[PDB]
DNA sequence: GGGTTGGGGTTGGG
C-alpha cells in the first residue's frame, strides 16, 4: 500500500530478473514485491559512467556490498545544464581530488523502462549504512506481516 | 553488467572465512604509523588492528577519518585493498549497532535478502 | 527519555481521536514541498494585538495597546512532513519558519526572516524565495508534531502543527530502529 | 439600434435625441473639470502645453470618444459584407450629427465662449467636408461596374440620394429633429 | 481606416499581440518540427483536432523541438504518468493550467478537486498527440506553450500553459477621507438637541 | 463636528422620483412620519412579533433584516435590507450570501422560463428579438392597423400566495433534484478595433476578464455542460476563451425548499428596535424575488391565456404579449382579442 | 470535496427507492396463488428487479474493486458502501482516465435485486451504468459502513453509531419481514 | 498561533 520502499542493489536485481522471467502479471508498469511500488531508497557509492553519443541521458552506477545497478540521469531540454544536486556532487568530486563517496539516493523504477534517479545527497557519516540496513530489514518485516 | 558479492564481516570471522572477496569497515590507525595503512575495529578499548598492504597511509586526504575496504583477506590482519572510499566523520562511529546489523544479516531469516539462497 | 512514533501511528490515533483531543509525538522525518500559493505572512502587534486595524499607506494602529505601532510581520508556511511510512500536511509557525530560513541562509537574522520575505515579495523578487524554499527540500530533521481534532465552520477536521524542529543525528534513530526490529523478531 | 427594427431615418432620429440627452447629461463633468487648472500638473502640462491645457484635454477627449462611438455605431448597424465606402459615409454622417449637436449646445456657454469653440467648429466643418467628399467619390466608385450591390446597399444608396447629401444637410434636419 | 468586424479568428487576434512571438496551429507546428509528414495519413477527427487546436509561445522554439534522429518515438508510459512528470518538473511555479485542482508532494502529485478540463487533457486525441510527440518532448511542450482547443463555434478552452489571468495585473502620502456617508439615515432622537452622548463633547463632563 | 451634528439633529435622505437629489428633515417630523408609516403597514402586511413563536433553529440559523422608508408624493415606499450578519450564534454571512446558490439555480430556471410556460421577458435583447419577430410578421401581413393595451400589477411581491408558490415549486419538474456548481473565468473581446501593423500590446487591450458561476444537472443533457464547463450566448462570431476553476459546490432541491419555506413563513425584520414579520408574499430585495415573482405570475397567466395559444392559426391574427415583472404590454390586430385579454386578466385577478 | 458528497444525501434516495421497490412488489404479487408462491420459492435465483428512477443519481469515489466476484466499493465522507455491478461492460462503458481506483464517478442508474437464500431473503444492489468524471487521489477514512453483499447481517452492522444507518437498517428489516410474510 | 472575498463605483429599467 506504500509506493516508496527501501531496498538495495541485490533486491533490485532479483526483482528485475523475476519480472522479466515471469511477465504474466497485471498490465501495469508497477512492480510486485509484497505489493506495488514505484519509489525506492538506497545508500551506495555513485560514479559517473561515460556513455557514447547519448547527450540527453546520463548513465550512472551504484555499486554496493550486494551488487551494482545502472541508473539514468535526465537534464533540462530548453538549456543544457545539470541538476543542482548533481552539480554539487561534481564540484565536491573535483574539490576532494576525484574521490567517490556514498550517497543517499531516491530513485524511481518502472518495468519495461530504465531506472530513473531523481535526487541524492552525499553522506559523510558511516552510521547511515547501519541505519539504512536496519530500516530495510524493518520495512521488509512490516510489509511481510502486513501482507498476511 | 557484472556482479560481485561483498559481505560485511566483523573481526572474529576472517579467521573462519580464511579468505573470501569481502568488505570490511573501520577507523584509521595513526598511533602505530606503519608503512602501509592500518585500521582498527571497535571503540579501541580492545586491540583489533588490521593492515592493508596495497594502499599507503599518507596518500589519503588528511581530513579523512573513517574508511572501508572491499577486498579479499590474504592472511590474518592482512587484507588486500582493491576499492577504497573515504569518510570524514565529526561523530564517533558506533560499533555495537553495526555488529547487531551484521549478525541479523547473517541470520537465516534475513539472509535471503542480503545474499542469494 | 523520549519515545518516537511513526506517521502511520499518528494518523491512526488522530483518526480514532474524538473532537477536541490533542496529543504530541516525536518523529524522524524530512520536510518537503513548502506551499506558497496562499499569503505567506500576517501582521501582529508587539503587545499581542488580536485585531489589527488596516489602513492605507502602510499605516497601522493596534487595539490591544492603543499606540502608533510599527507593523510586525509573522511568517506563515505550509509544507508536508514524511517518514519512510507516510506523509502528512503540517503547519509551520513564525519561530520554526525563521529557524529554517536562518539555517538555510545564515545571512538573514532570525526575526529578520519575515521582513526579508515581505521585502522580496513586495519588491517583486520571487525567484530568490522560490529557490530558497526549494533548497529546503528533503531536509531531514526531528519533528514534534501535535494534532488537533477541531471543528471549523460546523465541519469536523484534523489539523497538524509542528512544535519543535531539531537537527538530526543518526545514532539514536538507528538505535531505536534496532530495538524495534529486535522486539519484532522476538515477537 | 437594431437595423431590423428601424429604418435609416429612424436610426438617425434615435441617435440625434440620444446625443442631445447625453450632452446635457455630461455638461456638469466639464463644469467640474474647469475648477482645476492642469497647468500646475506636470503630467498634463508636458502633453498639452501650459496656455490652453484644459481646452486641449477636453478637445482630445471629445474627439476620441466621438470617433469610438461612431465606429461602434457603424459596426452595430452594418454587416461585414457592406461596402467600405458606405461604412465611411455613414460614419462621417454620424460624426457630423454628434459634433453639430455638441457645438450647438456649447456655443452659448461663457467658459467655452472663446478658444474652444473655434476648434469645435473646425472639427464640425472637417466632418461635413469629409462626408461630402465621400458621397461625391462614391458615385464614381460605383460607376466603375466593379461592384454588385445587394438590397441593403441599394436601400442605402436610395436613402443618400433622396436626402441629397451631396450638397448639404438641410433636407434631413427637419426629418431627424422632429419631436 | 480600421473597422470593427463581426467575425474574427483567434489566431488572427493572437498574432496582433507583441508579447507572443510564435503563434500557429498544432498541425503546422508539427509539420515544421517534422514530427509528421503530409504523405502520412491520420483519422479525420484527429486531423480536425490538430487543425483547430491553437498553440502559442513567447519565443520561437521550433529548433528546440526539431526531430532528432538519435532515437525513435515509442510510448510505454501512461498519459497520467507523463502529465505527472510534467507537473513535477514544473516544481514551485504556481500559475499554470495543469496545476489547477492538484498539489505536488515531493515526486508525488495529488488530485483533490474537480477540474472539468481534465477530460480534454486525458482524451484519446491527447493520447494520440503524446504517441506522436514522445514523453521527453511532451513534458516540455505542456510547459513552453499555451494550448487552446476549440470546443464550440467560436469558443476555446485553455488546457495547458501559464494561466491567461496573469496578464491582467517608494510610496507617496495619501490624505484621509471625509466620512460624508455617515450623515444619511439616522433615526435616533434625544431629549436635548446637540450631539450623541458617546461623543467626546459630552464625555468630558 | 459637522458630521455628528447633522447625524444627530437631522434625518437626511432622498425622495422617490427625485433621483439622487438630497433632502433634509427635522427629527420630530421624521418621528411622526415613522409612527404614521408603522400604522399604515400594520393594518396591511406587517405584524408585531415575539421571539417565542419563531423556532430557535431558524432563529440562530438566519439573520434578520432592517427596514427603511423613502418619502413619496402622498405616501411612502418601504425598503427592507439584509446586509447585517449576526456576530453571535456563529453567523458570518447575510441572507443574500446564504441564498446565492438558490439564486444560481433560479437563474438557470430563468432560461426555460422565458418561452415555455408563459410570456416573461428579462432583458432588452429578448425584448428586441420579440419585437423584430412581431415586426416581420406585421410586414408579412401587410401593415394593418394596430391597437395596444397597457396595465400593471400593484404590489406584486406582497400579493404572492406562499402555499401556492410552495406547491408550484414542489410540483415543478423544471427543477431537478441535484445540481453541481462550477466556477470558471471568461475572456471576451471588447469593442476595440484591431490595430494594423505602439509596441506594448497585451491581452487587456483586446479582452475583458469576467468571473462566472454556473449550476448544472447530472442528466445527459443536450448542452453537455459536463464536457465544457460553461454556457455562454454570443451575438457575434468573435472568439472567446474560457478557463475552469477548482471550487465546486453541490445544492439539493430540499435545501431550496427549506430556504423558501423559511423566507415565506418566518421572515423577521426590525425597525426602531421593534421586530416585525411579513404576513403575505415574499420580501422584495432578495436576489431570488424577481425570478420567483415572474414564475408565480407566469403560472396564472398561462392558466388564463389559453386562447392566445391557438388564436394565431384559428383566424390568423397577429398579436404580441410580454410581461416584465409586474408590467404588462399587449399589441394585437384584433380589438376583440384585446378585450378578451382584458376580461381574462380581470377574471384571473 | 467531502462536503459536496455529503450534500448528496444518498440515504434519502436509497430509502425512497427501497420503498418504491417494496410497494411495486406488493402490488404486482397480490395474486397469492399458493402453488405459484411455492414454486417461485427456490434457492439462489432472482425474483424481482426494480430499476431506480432518474432522480436518484449520486456520485462517489471508487476505493477498491474486485473482478472475480464483481464487487465494487464506493465511499463518500463518513460512509463507504460495498455494492456489485452487472458485468465488465459497465467498467468498459465508463471511460476511466487511468484506473477505476481513486476516480470520481457518477451512477447513471442502478437497480435493487432481491434473492432468496438459506430460507431468507437478501437484497442486492447492482450498478448498471457508470461514468467517470475526474480522478480523486484522496483517501477518505470512513469510520462507518454498510454492506449490501451480506444482507441483514451486513447492513445492521455498526448501526448504533449512525442514526441514518439505524433508520435504513430498520427499513430493511421491515421490508424483509413484509416480503417473508407475503411469500410464506 | 490562521482561516470565502472585500471591495470600487454608482447608469437605466424593474
Ligand atoms: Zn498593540
Amino acid at each position: 500500500p506504500q509506493i516508496t520502499v527501501p531496498l538495495n542493489c541485490f533486491m533490485i536485481n532479483q526483482i528485475v530478473k523475476a519480472a522479466k522471467e515471469n511477465p504474466q502479471a497485471h498490465s501495469g508498469n508497477h512492480y510486485e514485491w509484497y505489493g506495488a511500488f514505484e519509489n525506492a531508497i538506497i545508500t551506495a557509492k555513485f560514479e559517473f559512467l561515460q556513455s557514447i553519443n547519448d547527450s540527453p541521458k546520463i548513465m550512472g552506477k551504484l555499486s554496493d556490498s550486494t551488487g551494482c545497478i545502472e541508473v539514468v540521469i535526465q537534464k533540462s531540454k530548453m538549456s543544457d545544464e545539470l541538476p543542482e544536486f548533481v552539480q554539487a556532487y561534481e564540484i565536491e568530486l573535483q574539490n576532494n581530488g576525484n574521490r567517490h563517496k556514498y550517497v543517499r539516493a531516491m530513485l524511481k523504477m518502472r518495468k519495461n523502462a530504465q531506472i530513473q534517479l531523481l535526487y541524492f545527497s552525499i553522506v559523510n557519516d558511516a552510521n547511515e549504512i547501519s541505519r539504512h540496513g536496519l530500516d530495510l530489514c524493518l520495512r521488509y518485516l512490516q510489509r511481510k506481516h502486513g501482507i498476511e | 553488467q557484472e556482479q560481485v558479492m561483498y559481505p560485511r564481516i566483523l573481526f572474529e570471522q576472517m579467521a573462519q572465512f580464511r579468505g573470501k572477496k569481502v568488505t570490511v569497515v573501520g577507523n584509521v590507525c595513526n598511533e602505530d604509523q606503519n608503512d602501509s595503512l592500518v585500521i582498527e575495529f571497535g571503540p579501541t578499548g580492545l586491540n583489533q588492528h588490521v593492515v592493508i598492504d596495497n594502499y599507503r597511509r599518507v596518500d589519503l586526504n588528511n581530513t579523512t577519518k573513517f574508511v572501508e575496504i572491499r577486498g579479499v583477506v590474504l592472511n590474518q590482519n592482512i587484507v588486500s585493498c582493491e576499492e577504497l572510499t573515504e569518510f570524514e566523520q565529526k561523530d564517533p562511529f558506533d560499533f555495537d549497532t553495526y555488529s547487531k546489523l551484521i549478525h541479523l544479516s547473517q541470520s537465516d531469516k534475513l539472509s535471503s535478502l542480503f545474499t542469494d539462497q | 527519555q523520549r519515545i518516537y512514533s511513526s506517521i502511520e501511528e499518528i494518523i491512526q490515533q488522530a483518526q480514532a481521536s474524538e473532537i477536541g483531543q490533542k496529543k504530541e509525538f516525536y518523529v524522524y522525518g524530512n520536510l518537503v514541498s513548502i506551499q506558497m500559493k496562499n499569503k505567506l505572512y500576517y501582521y501582529r502587534c508587539t503587545c499581542q494585538g488580536k485585531s489589527v486595524l488596516k489602513y492605507h499607506g502602510d499605516s497601522f494602529f493596534c487595539e490591544s495597546c492603543q499606540q502608533f505601532i510599527n507593523p510586525q510581520v509573522h511568517l506563515m508556511l505550509r509544507a508536508f512532513v514524511q517518514d519512510s511510512t507516510g506523509t502528512i500536511p503540517v503547519m509551520i509557525f513564525d519561530q520554526q519558519s525563521s529557524q529554517l530560513i536562518n539555517q538555510i541562509d545564515p545571512s538573514i537574522h532570525v526575526q529578520e526572516a519575515g521582513q526579508y520575505v515581505k521585502n522580496c515579495i513586495e519588491n517583486g523578487q520571487e525567484e530568490i524565495i522560490r529557490q530558497l524554499f526549494s533548497k529546503l527540500d528533503f531536509a531531514r530533521f526531528i519533528f514534534e508534531i501535535q494534532f488537533e481534532n477541531k471543528e471549523f465552520n460546523n465541519e469536523q477536521e484534523i489539523a497538524y502543527k509542528v512544535l519543535k524542529i531539531e537537527k538530526e543525528n543518526i545514532k539514536e534513530e538507528s538505535k531505536y530502529l534496532l530495538k524495534k526490529l529486535e522486539h519484532l523478531i522476538n515477537n | 439600434f437594431n437595423p431590423n427594427i428601424n429604418s435609416f431615418e429612424g436610426l438617425c432620429r434615435q441617435l440625434y435625441h440620444h446625443s442631445k440627452a447625453t450632452v446635457m447629461k455630461f455638461y456638469p463633468f466639464m463644469t467640474k473639470l474647469f475648477q482645476i487648472d492642469l497647468k500646475k500638473s506636470k503630467q498634463y502640462s508636458v502633453q498639452y502645453g501650459k496656455e490652453n491645457t484644459n481646452e486641449n484635454f477636453l478637445k482630445d477627449i471629445l474627439y476620441y470618444t466621438v470617433e469610438d462611438v461612431c465606429k461602434i455605431l457603424c459596426y452595430l448597424q452594418f454587416e461585414d459584407e457592406i461596402n467600405s465606402n458606405i461604412k465611411e459615409i455613414f460614419k462621417n454622417l454620424y460624426s457630423w450629427i454628434m459634433w453639430d449637436i455638441i457645438v450647438s449646445y456649447l456655443k452659448k456657454k461663457k467658459q467655452f465662449k472663446g478658444y474652444l469653440n473655434k476648434l469645435l467648429q473646425k472639427i464640425r466643418k472637417s466632418r461635413f467636408f469629409y462626408l461630402k467628399e465621400g458621397c461625391k467619390s462614391l458615385q464614381l466608385i460605383l460607376s466603375q461596374q466593379k461592384y454588385q450591390l445587394n438590397k441593403k446597399e441599394l436601400e442605402a444608396i436610395e436613402f443618400i440620394d433622396l436626402n441629397n447629401l451631396i450638397q448639404d444637410i438641410k433636407t434631413l434636419i427637419p426629418k431627424i429633429s422632429a419631436k | 481606416k480600421q473597422m470593427l468586424t463581426r467575425k474574427e479568428d483567434l489566431l488572427t487576434v493572437l498574432k496582433q499581440i507583441s508579447a507572443l512571438k510564435y503563434v500557429s496551429n498544432l498541425y503546422e507546428f508539427l509539420l515544421a518540427t517534422e514530427k509528421i509528414v503530409q504523405t502520412s495519413e491520420l483519422d479525420t477527427q484527429f486531423q480536425e483536432f490538430l487543425t483547430t487546436t491553437i498553440i502559442a509561445s513567447e519565443q520561437n522554439l521550433v529548433e528546440n523541438y526539431k526531430q532528432k534522429y538519435n532515437q525513435p518515438n515509442f510510448s510505454q508510459l501512461t498519459i497520467k504518468q507523463v502529465i505527472d512528470d510534467s507537473i513535477i518538473l514544473l516544481g514551485n511555479k504556481q500559475n499554470y493550467v495543469q496545476q489547477i485542482g492538484t498539489t505536488t508532494i515531493g515526486f508525488y502529485v495529488e488530485y483533490e478537486n474537480i477540474n472539468l478540463s481534465r477530460q480534454t487533457l486525458y482524451s484519446s486525441n491527447f493520447r494520440n498527440l503524446l504517441n506522436i510527440f514522445g514523453e521527453e518532448d511532451f513534458k516540455y511542450f505542456l510547459i513552453d506553450f499555451l494550448v487552446f482547443t476549440k470546443v464550440e463555434q467560436n469558443g476555446y478552452l485553455q488546457v495547458a500553459g501559464v494561466c491567461l489571468n496573469q496578464y491582467f495585473s517608494e510610496n507617496q502620502y495619501i490624505y484621509p477621507e471625509i466620512q460624508r456617508s455617515q450623515i444619511f439615515y439616522c433615526n435616533h432622537m434625544g431629549r436635548e438637541p446637540g450631539v450623541f452622548k458617546s461623543s467626546f463633547f459630552n464625555y468630558s463632563e | 463636528i459637522v458630521i455628528p451634528v447633522l447625524r444627530y439633529n437631522f434625518y437626511i435622505t432622498e425622495k422617490h422620483k427625485e433621483g439622487s437629489q438630497i433632502f433634509y428633515y427635522r427629527k420630530p417630523i421624521w418621528k411622526l412620519v415613522s409612527k404614521l408609516t408603522i400604522v399604515k403597514l400594520e393594518e396591511e402586511n406587517l405584524e408585531k412579533v415575539e421571539e417565542k413563536l419563531i423556532p430557535e433553529d431558524s432563529f440562530q440559523k438566519y439573520p434578520q433584516g432592517k427596514l427603511r422608508i423613502i418619502p413619496k408624493k402622498g405616501s411612502f415606499r418601504p425598503i427592507m435590507t439584509f446586509l447585517r450578519k449576526d456576530k453571535q450564534k456563529n453567523i458570518k454571512l447575510n441572507l443574500n450570501q446564504i441564498l446565492m446558490d438558490s439564486q444560481l439555480v433560479f437563474r438557470n430556471l430563468k432560461d426555460m422560463l422565458g418561452q415555455k410556460i408563459g410570456y416573461s421577458v428579462f432583458d432588452n435583447k429578448q425584448i428586441s428579438e420579440k419585437f423584430a419577430q412581431f415586426i416581420e410578421k406585421w410586414k408579412n401581413k401587410g401593415r394593418p392597423q394596430l391597437y395596444y393595451v397597457t396595465l400593471d400589477i400593484k404590489k406584486c411581491y406582497d400579493s404572492i400566495d406562499q402555499m401556492k408558490l410552495l406547491n408550484f415549486f414542489n410540483q415543478s419538474d423544471l427543477i431537478q433534484d441535484t445540481y453541481f456548481i462550477n466556477k470558471y473565468l471568461l475572456f471576451q473581446r471588447n469593442k476595440r478595433p484591431l490595430l494594423q501593423i505602439m509596441d506594448n500590446i497585451n491581452f487587456p487591450y483586446y479582452f475583458n476578464l469576467k468571473e462566472r458561476q454556473i449550476a448544472y444537472s447530472l442528466y445527459d443533457d443536450d448542452d453537455q455542460i459536463l464536457q465544457k464547463g460553461f454556457k455562454e450566448i454570443q451575438s457575434d462570431d468573435r472568439p472567446f476563451i474560457v478557463i475552469n476553476q477548482d471550487k465546486p459546490r453541490c445544492i439539493t432541491k430540499d435545501i431550496i425548499h427549506n430556504h423558501l419555506k423559511h423566507i415565506s413563513q418566518y421572515n423577521v425584520i426590525s425597525f426602531n428596535k421593534v421586530k416585525f414579520r411579513q404576513k403575505r408574499g415574499i420580501p422584495q430585495g432578495l436576489n431570488i424575488s424577481g425570478v420567483l415573482c415572474s414564475f408565480y405570475f407566469g403560472k396564472l397567466e398561462e392558466e388564463y391565456t389559453q386562447f392566445l395559444k391557438n388564436a394565431e392559426q384559428v383566424n390568423g391574427s397577429i398579436n404580441l404579449l410580454m410581461r416584465l415583472t409586474d408590467d404588462y404590454l399587449f399589441i394585437s390586430d384584433s380589438q376583440q382579442n384585446a378585450l378578451n385579454l382584458i376580461v381574462q386578466l380581470q377574471n384571473c385577478a | 470535496m467531502k462536503l459536496l458528497l455529503q450534500n448528496q444525501n444518498i440515504f434519502q434516495k436509497l430509502k425512497n427507492t427501497l420503498n418504491g421497490c417494496i410497494k411495486k412488489f406488493y402490488d404486482t404479487y397480490q395474486d397469492l396463488e399458493q402453488m405459484q408462491k411455492f414454486e417461485m420459492i427456490v434457492e439462489d435465483k432472482l425474483l424481482f428487479r426494480y430499476s431506480c428512477s432518474q432522480s436518484e443519481m449520486f456520485s462517489a469515489q471508487i476505493q477498491a474493486h474486485y473482478l472475480e466476484k464483481r464487487v465494487l466499493q464506493l465511499t463518500d465522507g463518513n460512509v463507504k458502501y460495498i455494492v456489485n455491478f452487472r458485468d465488465k461492460g459497465v467498467l468498459d462503458k465508463a471511460n476511466f482516465f487511468d484506473t477505476p481506483n481513486n476516480s470520481l464517478v457518477i451512477i447513471r442508474q442502478w437497480s435493487y435485486e432481491i434473492y432468496y437464500t438459506k430460507n431468507t431473503f437478501q437484497i442486492n444492489l447492482v450498478i448498471d451504468e457508470m461514468r467517470c468524471i475526474d480522478i480523486i487521489t484522496t483517501i477518505f477514512y470512513c469510520k462507518l459502513e454498510l454492506d449490501f453483499t451480506q444482507g441483514i447481517k451486513g447492513i445492521s452492522k455498526s448501526s448504533s453509531f449512525s442514526n441514518q444507518i439505524y433508520e435504513y437498517s430498520a427499513q430493511y428489516y421491515k421490508a424483509i419481514q413484509l416480503l417473508k410474510k407475503l411469500l410464506i
